[PDB]
């Protein structure tokens, strides 16, 4: 289908802050199939890293060039397989008897898991500080460096309230508190979701499989990641893990020749001029 | 010569502050020097209980001792946050066309400190900071403030400057020193538009033999608010451990305000002033080992404010009603963009 | 000296009878023991099922309680001696302002709120992993297609019919129907607020949830709202065509069989061609005939 | 001509309003008859929010109507209880040395009413009659008020009486209907044993067709406190449900009280009394068919207290400090005995 697919990156490589757009650099990575290049065929893709062309304020987008804008991986996946025509090496399209399965291990990554990597890629004040306020001064322009970063982690700290939430003594009273209310959270969504994905396949990848890997890949990738692959390989063993980063070292290490790209033009890239005229449009 | 009076002062983040204050002139056969007692009782939305017993005793022409007896009650950081008990005494002698006078104090005081977050509300005021602040403590201060108001009004300025500096050394367990510019000038023949600018830096040091002994949270430095850099809320600058505010060890807080006079021609006779402000301001926890990475991490990283308003100029307080956003702001800060109502008789 | 009462009395045992016929024309009892051993199921209103003639509730989530509350204790539905009542609250009968609550009780009375009951309800089935798949997926996607649909699509009297314990005569006669006609005016939008913060409704839907907080309904925003709108309801067709190949019970009903039939149960309830009633009818028939098979498990 | 005030109102149990007050005298090309425009800001501890525009206009030499719309937030019923959202409009007609005034109104008003009590505490608010006053209400309501307050002072009483007649109609929904009776009486030459009686009683009738549409419990009538019979807790009396304080629909509260002017030489000429006192009364559900059985059970089950205490009366306020101990009380009934601290302007 027709269309331009807005992401978080830049040059070529999708930003940390968001599992979906690394999902879905992932997924047209992936659709070689000829059924698969299809839905897919069509989609150039824009690091744009503005969130003024969402209509969520959320930017895995979808524009259709017809103003069709669907947000968020879940939703933009669903909306590909839909318009697929319809006339094992790589992303296999699910068949009808189990399009609910997919869809149901699809949106649980996207509201137990992926709210567990925006604990760890904002609310980790280690994990911030070190990594992700760096990366805001690099994707926005220069006045509003600071202000999207501010709801991203008031959005972090309402998703995952009900879950996580002589001073050098107490202060690792309560880290050790909380990094024990996070691996029992991590340690329960992932075996959710690993006991019902062996229903579908254990030989394929799916398009539910690239955003729990691209959740895994942020995970431990980030500053704090080295006590959670260790408390993943004590309950999970370390079979699984080095066999779910080889796919993830899979997935990086991936030519980019099927993904054709654009520069974000002068009604996007969320400019001084084009982020107060989306401001006006807005009210006006 | 007894003089019974009341107020409520109404300040910012919507208390009371209502008091109630007996005196007694007393007469000169069991003192000679003029003696001046209270006795106030303070109710407000944050304060639960509050006597404030005073003692004002003209020495000279040019000093006031000032034996200050009191016990409070009062809640602290709004959320729902702490309330602090806080009792003791306070023994200050103040000494001494520019507005000149020293100010020494000693102040013995117990203070308790209750977490009364209510733990339903599951993350505030319950940090590993937090925590460890809770409990009670006797702590003896001395202090010194010296104020060099130079303005011609301190309820309608115009001209003139101020300078206050205040330092406090809690001996053996830190030292806090505070300065405080102003400088209001004006240019036109109606004292029209009227430049002002307002700059606040501090420095919070810990004596108290290889860094033990913290410094309470309540005598921290706290950054944000509208009586403070407007933009943010009040407690919503500086470092935080989970949610909370845990104050920081020095700090700088600029501002800069022009008031244009409303110009229309019936009311240009009011105390109703156009107001547009630039706030901002660093809040850092330093550490205490030079003066110099003190003022490195103190100018690299800011959070800062303008906005439009209108302001009413009262003799007791300053109604302030701005519409502000957030220019600049850190990660962390807890942003009050949109209109803001702002009251009270500090604004910096 | 707490000697100091004199003459301590009784317990002055005169109650208001005004009250007590509220509390009786809310109640729907469920049919099958003790005061301190019977709950209240709170919910938001109720509907006359056509085709049995049981009290259900009008919220898929207030109804999926009352079915599963039947299917626990072996109870029977109420018809639209100290026994487990059902009762039409208001949202504000909460601090949590969500009314899927349980009043277990009489003297040493527990409130179990709607997440406190969420927890209890999915705690059921995380045994298999399989059926909290689907179980987290209409929770999240045909509930929030569910709620759009009812706060948007559908008008201010087919939301408050379902969600306000308010009265409801249908002709403007008496100037009683008048004032009433006002609340149901004045109160549509605080009703609809306070049901954004249900399922974290306010947190995956931010931006159509911070549009309704506004007057004057901003012009940029409606266009962005219908483009949410309708990928929430192709999605939720997804759901629904996919729903259909399962719905095969080898015993007792399953919590997700009840939770299915109580999202058909409530769709088609809806008296105004909303676009989910216009697909359960016509390419759902097989999902409509289910939630009436289940809905005969608890009556009689 | 603007008048930017402060001060405190002294709500109902001890407790207290902090206010601030706009006002504009308007000028006679906008209007012809003398109007004074309001705007309060309310702050305290039960309220929430509070915004009471007002709009008085002098009509006559006796006459004044009063627009006021108002939009309220507070807490109601003080354990954790009920906070109320209250918003509408209000138009009074007030008309006009005994004091005598009658005042009619006509008041709308949108009502919400939240169960804020917070679960975890478990049989506080959620008894059957409690869930069911939860949700929004739409009410006009009209009323009367006459005063014939015939006392040389309501500061410092001396002589006189008083008679407080109120209606309310709520048409089809209640007609509630108050009477408040007073009478002082002193015996010496320095007015010094102050005898005073105050009586108050009232009835509610439900008038909404084979007893439907039941009557709220914030206009149900409330019985105990410091500001009503002292020696109970505040909606300490009448009948209950589970232990919520379900209000009555008729009442009776006598009141009796001497004041002794603290015989001592140095402190004869000021406020404080010496006051002994004896309140009492009673509080029921009654049946709306007879007035014969609403006296009936009016009568024969009180709760009473006496006690002794020391009494300031202040220009806005008259402290009470009183000992109190209940002589007769209900079963179910919210005792308070012992010392009782007493504020606010109400007393009986």
């Amino acid at each position: 289908v027709k269309g331009s697919v807005h992401l978080w990156g830049k040059d070529g490589e999708a930003s940390l802050i968001s599992v979906d757009s690394i999902a879905l650099v992932w997924f047209i990575k992936l659709c070689t199939s000829e059924e698969a290049k299809s839905m897919v065929a069509g989609l150039q893709i824009v690091f744009s890293n503005n969130t003024d062309l969402s209509s969520d304020g959320k930017l895995p987008v979808l524009i259709l060039d017809n103003g069709t804008k669907v947000s968020g991986y879940v939703n933009i996946v669903q909306f590909l397989h839909k318009n697929i025509c319809t006339s094992e090496e790589d992303l296999a399209i699910v068949g009808k008897k189990d399009r609910l399965l997919e869809y149901s291990l699809l949106n649980y990554v996207d509201v137990e898991i992926s709210r567990l990597t925006d604990y760890q890629l904002f609310l980790n004040t280690k994990n911030y500080n070190e990594y992700t306020k760096k990366l805001f001064s690099k994707l926005l322009y220069f006045p509003m460096w600071y202000n999207t970063p501010l709801q991203l982690r008031s959005q972090a700290r309402e998703n995952c309230e009900e879950i996580i939430g002589k001073i050098k003594g107490k202060q690792e009273l309560q880290q050790v508190k909380y990094n024990l209310q996070f691996d029992n959270r991590l340690q329960s969504c992932v075996s959710n979701w690993l006991a019902a994905r062996k229903k579908l396949d254990d030989s394929v990848i799916l398009s539910s499989d690239l955003l729990f890997l691209a959740n895994l890949y942020v995970q431990l990738g980030l500053p704090d990641g080295n006590r959670i692959r260790s408390k993943l390989e004590q309950t999970f063993g370390s079979e699984l893990l080095n066999s779910m980063s080889n796919k993830i070292d899979d997935f990086v290490h991936r030519p980019s020749n099927n993904l054709e790209q654009r520069d974000p033009q002068f009604r996007e890239q969320g400019n001084v001029v084009m982020s107060l005229y989306n401001l006006a449009c807005k009210y006006i | 010569t007894f003089t019974a009076k009341t107020g409520t002062n109404f300040g910012n983040d919507n208390d009371a502050e209502a008091y109630l204050q007996f005196e007694k002139l007393i007469d000169k056969k069991y003192l000679k020097l003029p003696t001046r007692v209270n006795l106030e009782i303070l109710r407000g939305t944050k304060i639960h209980s509050s006597f404030l017993f005073n003692s004002y005793s003209s020495l000279s022409p040019q000093s006031i001792l000032n034996l200050k007896v009191f016990s409070q009650f009062y809640n602290w950081n709004t959320n729902k946050g702490l309330d602090i008990g806080q009792r003791g005494a306070r023994l200050s002698l103040r000494y001494e066309s520019p507005t000149l006078f020293h100010e020494w104090f000693l102040e013995t005081c117990w203070r308790s400190t209750k977490i009364c977050s209510q733990g339903t509300s599951a993350p505030y005021m319950y940090s590993g900071t937090m925590l460890s602040q809770a409990g009670d403590q006797l702590r003896t201060i001395l202090g010194h403030t010296f104020v060099l108001d130079k303005r011609d009004h301190i309820m309608c300025p115009t001209k003139g400057s101020m300078l206050k500096w205040s330092n406090e050394l809690s001996p053996g367990k830190h030292l806090k020193t505070q300065l405080e510019l102003n400088s209001v000038k004006s240019w036109m023949n109606d004292d029209f538009i009227t430049f002002s600018t307002t700059i606040k830096t501090g420095y919070l040091k810990n004596l108290s033999s290889q860094q033990s002994l913290p410094v309470h949270i309540c005598d921290k430095f706290q950054s944000g608010g509208p009586s403070d850099i407007r933009g943010f809320q009040t407690f919503g600058l500086g470092p935080r451990d989970l949610y909370d505010a845990v104050g920081g060890d020095a700090f700088v807080s600029y501002g800069l305000s022009v008031f244009s006079r409303l110009p229309w021609k019936k009311v240009e006779k009011s105390n109703f002033r156009l107001h547009w402000f630039f706030n901002g301001g660093k809040l850092v926890n330093h550490d205490n080992t030079s003066l110099g990475n003190c003022i490195g991490q103190l100018s690299k990283e800011h959070s800062t404010s303008t906005g439009i308003g209108l302001v009413l100029r009262h003799p007791m307080a300053r109604f302030e009603l701005n519409f502000t956003l957030p220019i600049t702001a850190h990660e962390n800060d807890l942003i009050r963009k949109g209109f803001q109502f702002g009251l009270g008789l500090a604004f910096l | 000296f707490d000697t100091f009462p004199l003459q301590t009395y009784a317990a002055q045992t005169d109650k208001d009878e005004a009250v007590a016929l509220e509390i009786q024309r809310r109640s729907y009892t469920f049919t099958e023991l003790t005061v301190e051993g019977t709950y209240k199921l709170g919910v938001y209103n109720v509907f006359l099922e056509a085709n049995t003639g049981a009290a259900l509730a009008t919220d898929p989530w207030c109804l999926f309680v009352q079915l599963a509350l039947c299917q626990k204790n072996g109870l029977v539905l109420p018809t639209h001696t100290c026994n487990h009542e059902m009762l039409v609250l208001s949202r504000l009968s909460n601090p949590d302002e969500a009314l899927p609550i349980l009043v277990e009780g009489y003297k040493k009375r527990i409130i179990r709120s709607t997440v406190a009951i969420s927890e209890i309800m999915r705690s059921r089935i995380l045994d298999d992993a399989e059926q909290l798949m689907y179980y987290t997926l209409l929770d999240t996607v045909l509930y929030d297609c569910w709620i759009t649909q009812i706060i948007f699509c559908a008008s201010d009297a087919q939301f408050m019919e379902l969600y306000s314990c308010q009265k409801l005569s249908g002709s403007i006669v008496t100037p009683l129907d008048v004032e009433n006609s006002l609340l149901q005016k004045l109160s549509a939008k605080s009703l609809k607020i306070s049901l954004t913060k249900r399922n974290k409704f306010q947190f995956r839907h931010r931006e159509i949830v911070k549009s309704m907080q506004g007057v004057y309904h901003n012009h940029h925003n409606s266009v962005n709202q219908e483009q949410v709108l309708n990928v929430l309801f192709e999605n939720s067709k997804q759901v629904l065509l996919g729903l259909k190949d399962m719905l095969k019970s080898d015993g007792q009903p399953t919590y997700l069989h009840l939770k299915i039939a109580s999202y058909i149960l409530c769709i088609t309830n809806v008296k105004e061609p909303i676009k989910l009633k216009t697909f359960v009818e016509n390419e759902c028939k097989e999902l409509v005939q289910f939630a009436q098979d289940t809905l005969k498990n608890f009556v009689q």
